[PDB]
């Protein structure tokens, strides 16, 4: 069981280039691709992520896309960066311009035969493989453009194998772009059915958790990017190392997601304290699951206080006992006996891992299916609304090939996804 | 006289860990199979000097096999007795009964006929699975189809973990243990239920530890099985064969759900303490606090009960006490049944492994009684199942594996006959 | 009694490569050919400390013989038993048989009488060939020719390697694998038919070998032979000869293609775990998965088997053995053989040779069954021959080189009526 | 079994210089005649190519062919000049100027006779011979003029003996000379009948392959003239080392041709890695498989997937495994079941050898008998048409002797080819 990686735009490659300094130092290689490490169950699973080279190194499965080539020069420079296979950058010369319509139709259909053609070549590679993992951002062109393009070719070829894609939604607090609700609800349009699942994440609240909980006087892109990597680790963990219980990505699915279309999700990680606060807390599992519910504590803009949690998960790392992770869980549910849903007895999944955070002695990550969401899409779908009245900003996407009755849809089916989850709260 | 013990899943598996340490250290046989007899009931000897088991390993799953593979246990068990898959089940009952099932149950029957080809006396298998995941519930049902057909009037056992009411681990479990139910029903002779959550009380207070992991509760599991085949494996003052054992117990073909209850279960500093006798282990075993399932024998009227001592015990006293027990009106026998109690007195005290969580003793009991209490641990159950149901929640990853939508019809109804014959013969 | 073994080609060399090194481990005789008895069935002994073999090195390529002239094994031979021609045949039968083949056809007969002049009790010839190359082919099939008109009644065996339906390096191989079948025919007295694909599996499965080359497959080869001769090499028991094994095998003139399979090849770490006895290793001669060629005796009846177990083998259990195989209607024999074993039991174990793939054991098993299942071997291949020779391909090099193109009918026809047969008896 | 060479044409010869170059090292042959080597191996059929010398010399059985004197000076000069016998050098006074009908009428029936002189003198000095191998392009006058005029008088005098050309054929992409298509129609006249096999390579293709594969900026004349080389010293390494499966000449030819006529080659070779990207890769025979059967390394401008192979061959080099070279050859034929013939079963052909490139520890040779080589002769037959309409140029041709009915017969029997390829597809 190995997965493949994607990644796409600037906002990706960003977030993309942490995950392999944090997961390689992980297994224990150098940044040259050499190996050094102690304990032998880092190479128990080490091909699900790379591939061997000769003279005994490895190179990881990764693809990083771009349509302008000035992040690829970053990257490439940057530390880690020797660790890719050049063949690997695929990268125009034009841009995009924040146009969803130029990404889609005419600028990424040239670029995407290049792109089908690497990832058919790791695919081959792989003996048995299960899923892709898609990082991008919603805002941009070049992300949400070809973002949606390879996910509808990429599912087509490849129906039964589970999908990635761990996106990052806009808010209106840290707006930063005049035409961003004209990008975010045309892409959302087609994850409603290419994707399997789905995870959403806000600037905004990146914002709230590193200024209030991390005492961070400067949060720069280089620790909101810190942050979204360690939940990205933490998923798969049971698949690189073992455990008392075990959970890879096929069983979360099933477990988590009630109806095909409900299948947007919401991080949050337990412990995140403060360099000079952590002398003064204590090392046990209940400190862990009061943080993990903590409505301070979400990566997006809502508030789960206004719904009801649908399904939830845990996932822990470190050395524990199962008695205790079972009484942790009935002691939320008992006590926040308003807050989840009736007719489903039990919504809690459970999953513990053995090998904890070099550093660290526990962990935990919380992935909770609610019907919150809602209000998160509505929000988008206002600042939306007050635009296509007066057509503002229309003709720089109708020059493209697009129409009215596209951005009717655009509209109708946020309509119906929002209705779908206001139904089941 | 050889059985056959198959262990299929995580569950299966880590119980039958716990198992095999166990019975090794009973015949002074080293990890490495070397024997520095009666032993010819569970192992194979190979010209001079290794010893090998009758077990076969089973998973849908690399990750909790090749951790035996690697571990102190390595030279003891023969390289194609571990059989393993590459894509789990998924926690999906229709994945292992159709989809994931077929590509690996052909290998292990082969296996399985290979190992009943060496014995002369076959007596029955003995089947550990749990009915929390798919890959243990859709795969071992699938295992007991085939397996019945093939050998017929064999009789087989298995040791099932029952999910509990409250504290359990997953949200779709009430699907699983309720398809279980018509192969366990059709093609088991006799089936043990466990409670996951009842093993932790009785850890938490008469053993006094504070946090009993996964570790400790299968090491009580193999104390159970340890003793109900004590009675092949040596020789005493009276004996109780496996077909012997369903003959006084099972009274009704359907009706053949044992409760499994030990005693004594004890912590080493406040065993020198106590003095146990006859008197009092047997009195033990009736406590409701040191049932193994979370029912209430109060509420239930009992049927049959089967009491085996090991050890230090002579047959003077032990009528004695089987006749003090029946003048209590608190503990309810039926009408029908002017006696209920089949007696087996061993000869070799229980050992105590060591790294253990229990004291050495004398004696020891094991209590195996056919009661109506167990009705409730399914009422409740079936009412989880029907309320999810009611909305179809989660029933489209099933429908698209192979089942039909009227497949849940069937599993709920037949839970509701078997509901009545315990009423009515209750 | 003493035998001579001819090899021809680059797959007749170097199976007969390993072959006489298996040879000389088991009589101690070192590859300069001083020995530091029973030997005189295959060596001559030349005034003091001198044996040689009783072989003959064919071909017409320098190529691979020259390997031979420089290796360890050098000092064995005579300078003029390594016969080597100038230019090869290029994968032509009708090159080997009329155009390049005459010219040496006479040098090795010359050679031939040479050899058949020393010996005294002449039982036959053994020839290790292929069916792949003309060189092989062409070769062989007129050097048969040679020896039956001018030796007549004694009996000559072949070992060919068949080609594989699937699995197979050259183009034009089954041209060539029809034209043989004339000459085979009627010119043989034992015809054995080895697969390259079913080595392999056994190589993988059986033996755990990751990447199985030439070297392996060629060691398999050698026991089969080295098993066969043992009666005359050694002595036991029990004694089948040549002239007594095919009595009881070839049941009519046209039937003589029997089907080997050998056991146990074991690895060495999964060999202590397993008991090896007489009782299992009898079974699994008849494991289809073991098979020597791919080929399902399921869809096929048993005419005759021969069994040469060696090594501690007492008669009291092998007609048990025998008995516990007849009461199976899985495995199923003509009408008109009530009885089907020919049993030889020898007192030599087989001897292992260093850096090779298998492990020491105390006893073998050879099986040599005339199936009904063979047709199929032959049925598939000839679908092969005739969709190709429907467009006329790659025959202008043939006609070329003096054959006609009604020769290709005869080559069809025979397999026609060969295939005919076995129907009919079946 | 051993062979001696030919060259025609400063094509031929800038061709020639390379192999000798080339193949001298691989036996361990110095700059001068004299032999340093290691392994025993290379002496064992080291008379494959060269020719005893008195004192511990060897010199090569080479034979250079001009008609212009300038091209022999920068070769006798050139690295490795002091190799060949002075004898050896043939060539004129007066030159060709791109006349077809100069090489072989005019200035060619000259200086034919004093090169048969010299190739007799090496037909004698062999003992058991196999074939001649000739060097040249089609669009030049000397090397298809003489050329062609060789292999004519070199067919009649051995009619058993095999016969290779290794042709370059034009490219109306990279065309250099006005006159191209009358000379390369009128040379493959008689390459039809009077050669066994024949090797077509393509100027505009060796460009493809050393921008794109080989990551060259500057491919220039000594790039070009290096791959090629290395497919002439792969098809008789068979010959020259031993091997577990072994293949000569007269094995190919007959494995390849199913009809006389249908005897035009692709080459292909593997690997093919750029210095920066060789680090890393891996080192397995299933690598090396699928990039032979490429259509991006095809050494020929035209596409196999235009149309299905017939057969093909692959001469690996290394200590390798049988099966493993079995197993991939399969798993080709049935992922690619379309684009193989049905009729033929089993359409591949195998050879392994021991001894491989030095500093290299795995090779392999791809040659593959298409259909899809009808296309790359109606290319040439077009611009043929639009000149021979109009008679333009022909007045320079029809001074030495020929008539329209030399060339209405070249393209009629041209187009016999073009039939025969397109029925048999
Ligand atoms: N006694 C005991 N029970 C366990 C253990 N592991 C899991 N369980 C129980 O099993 C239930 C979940 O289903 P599982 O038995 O784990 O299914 P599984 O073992 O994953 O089988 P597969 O899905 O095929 O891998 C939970 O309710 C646990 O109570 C264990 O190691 N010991
Ligand atoms: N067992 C075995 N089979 C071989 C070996 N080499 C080639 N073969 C088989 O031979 C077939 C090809 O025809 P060959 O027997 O090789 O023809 P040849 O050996 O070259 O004989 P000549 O053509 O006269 O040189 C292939 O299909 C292989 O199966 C070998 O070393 N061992
Ligand atoms: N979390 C995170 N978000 C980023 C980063 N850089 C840009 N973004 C967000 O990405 C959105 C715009 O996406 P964009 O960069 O235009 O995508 P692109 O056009 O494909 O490069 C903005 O709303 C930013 O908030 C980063 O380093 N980290
Ligand atoms: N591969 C290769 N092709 C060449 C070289 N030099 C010339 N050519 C090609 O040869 C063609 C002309 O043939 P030419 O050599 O001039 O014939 P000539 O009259 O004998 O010199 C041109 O189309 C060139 O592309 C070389 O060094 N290598
Ligand atoms: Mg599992
Ligand atoms: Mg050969």
């Amino acid at each position: 069981r190995e997965i493949v990686h994607i990644q796409a735009g600037q906002c990706g490659n960003q977030i993309g280039a942490k995950f392999w300094e944090i997961i390689s130092d992980e297994h224990g290689i150098d940044a040259t691709g050499a190996y050094h490490g102690d304990s032998d169950l880092q190479l128990e699973r080490i091909n699900v992520y790379y591939n061997e080279a000769s003279g005994g190194k490895y190179v990881p499965r990764a693809v990083l896309v771009d349509l302008e080539p000035g992040t690829m020069d970053s990257v490439r420079s940057g530390p880690f960066g020797q660790i890719f296979r050049p063949d690997n950058f695929v990268f125009g010369q034009s841009g995009a311009g924040n146009n969803w319509a130029k990404g889609h139709y005419t600028e990424g259909a040239e670029l995407v035969d290049s792109v089908l053609d690497v990832v058919r070549k790791e695919a081959e590679s792989c003996d048995c493989l299960q899923g892709f993992q898609l990082t991008h951002s919603l805002g941009g062109g070049t992300g949400s453009g070809m973002g949606t393009l390879l996910i509808s070719k990429i599912r087509e070829e490849y129906p039964d194998r589970i999908m990635n894609t761990y996106s990052v939604v806009p808010s209106p607090k840290v707006s930063d772009t005049v035409v961003e609700p004209y990008n975010a609800t045309l892409s959302v349009h087609q994850l409603v059915e290419n994707t399997d699942e789905t995870y959403c994440i806000d600037n905004e609240a990146l914002y709230d958790i590193c200024f209030r909980t991390l005492k961070l006087t400067t949060p720069t892109y280089g620790d909101l990017n810190h942050l979204v990597s360690l939940t990205m680790s933490g998923v798969t963990t049971c698949l690189r190392f073992p455990g008392q219980l075990n959970a890879d990505l096929r069983k979360l699915a099933v477990n988590m997601v009630p109806f095909p279309r409900l299948h947007f999700f919401m991080p949050g990680f337990a412990p995140l304290t403060s360099r000079g606060s952590q002398q003064y807390r204590a090392l046990t599992v209940p400190e862990l699951t009061q943080q993990m519910f903590d409505a301070k504590n979400m990566m997006a803009a809502c508030d789960p206080r206004h719904g009801r949690y649908l399904t939830v998960a845990a996932i822990f790392r470190g050395r524990m006992s199962m008695k205790e992770v079972d009484e942790q869980m009935l002691n939320i549910q008992n006590k926040n006996s308003s807050y989840f849903v009736e007719w489903i007895p039990n919504n809690v999944k459970t999953a513990v891992c053995d090998i904890p955070p070099r550093g660290l002695k526990m962990s935990a990550t919380f992935i909770g299916n609610s019907t919150a969401i809602q209000e998160l899409f509505k929000r988008i779908s206002e600042q939306f609304t007050a635009m296509f009245r007066r057509k503002a900003f229309l003709h720089w996407y109708t020059g493209e090939g697009m129409d009215e009755m596209e951005f009717t849809e655009a509209e109708s089916n946020m309509n119906d996804l929002v209705s779908e989850y206001q139904q089941y709260q | 006289r050889e059985c056959i013990s198959i262990h299929v899943g995580q569950a299966g598996v880590q119980i039958g860990n716990a198992c095999w340490e166990l019975y090794c250290l009973e015949h002074g046989i080293q990890p490495d199979g070397q024997m520095p007899d009666s032993f010819n009931t569970f192992f194979s000897e190979t010209g001079a000097g290794k010893h090998v088991p009758r077990a076969v390993f089973v998973d849908l799953e690399p990750t909790v096999v090749d951790e035996v593979r690697t571990g102190t246990y390595r030279q003891l068990f023969h390289p194609e007795q571990l059989i393993t898959g590459k894509e789990d089940a998924a926690n999906n009952y229709a994945r292992g009964h159709y989809t994931i099932g077929k590509e690996i149950v052909d290998l292990v029957l082969d296996r399985i006929r290979k190992l009943a080809d060496q014995c002369t006396g076959l007596q029955g298998f003995l089947i550990f699975h749990s009915f929390g995941g798919g890959t243990g519930s859709g795969f071992t049902s699938l295992l007991m189809e085939r397996l019945s057909v093939d050998y017929g009037k064999k009789s087989k056992l298995e040791f099932a973990i029952y999910p509990a009411p409250q504290v359990s681990t997953a949200v779709v479990e009430p699907y699983n243990s309720i398809l279980t139910t018509h192969t366990t029903l059709e093609h088991s002779d006799c089936a043990f239920m466990v409670d996951n959550e009842a093993i932790y009380d009785i850890c938490r207070r008469n053993l006094d530890i504070e946090r009993p992991t996964y570790t400790n509760l299968n090491r009580l599991i193999g104390q159970i099985v340890s003793s109900i085949t004590a009675s092949l494996r040596f020789d005493g003052a009276l004996n109780v064969d496996l077909t012997e054992f369903q003959t006084n117990l099972v009274p009704y073909p359907r009706i053949h759900f044992p409760l499994v209850t030990y005693a004594p279960v004890i912590s080493a500093e406040k065993a020198y303490h106590e003095q146990l006798s006859v008197a009092e282990i047997t009195n033990a075993c009736f406590e409701p606090a040191n049932q193994m399932v979370k029912c209430d024998p109060r509420h239930g009227k009992y049927m049959a009960c089967c009491m085996l001592y090991r050890g230090d015990v002579v047959p003077k006293d032990v009528n004695a006490a089987i006749a003090t027990i029946k003048t209590k009106r608190t503990i309810q026998f039926v009408d029908w049944c002017p006696t209920g109690f089949k007696v087996g007195i061993n000869y070799q005290p229980p050992t105590v492994v060591p790294g253990g969580d229990l004291a050495k003793v004398q004696r020891a009991v094991c209590m195996l009684s056919n009661t109506t209490a167990i009705a409730e641990a399914w009422a409740r159950l079936d009412h989880k199942f029907d309320l999810m149901y009611a909305k179809r929640a989660f029933v489209h990853w099933y429908v698209g594996e192979g089942m039909e939508e009227g497949e849940f019809s069937e599993a709920r109804e037949d839970l509701a006959a078997l509901e009545k014959d315990y009423e009515e013969v209750g």
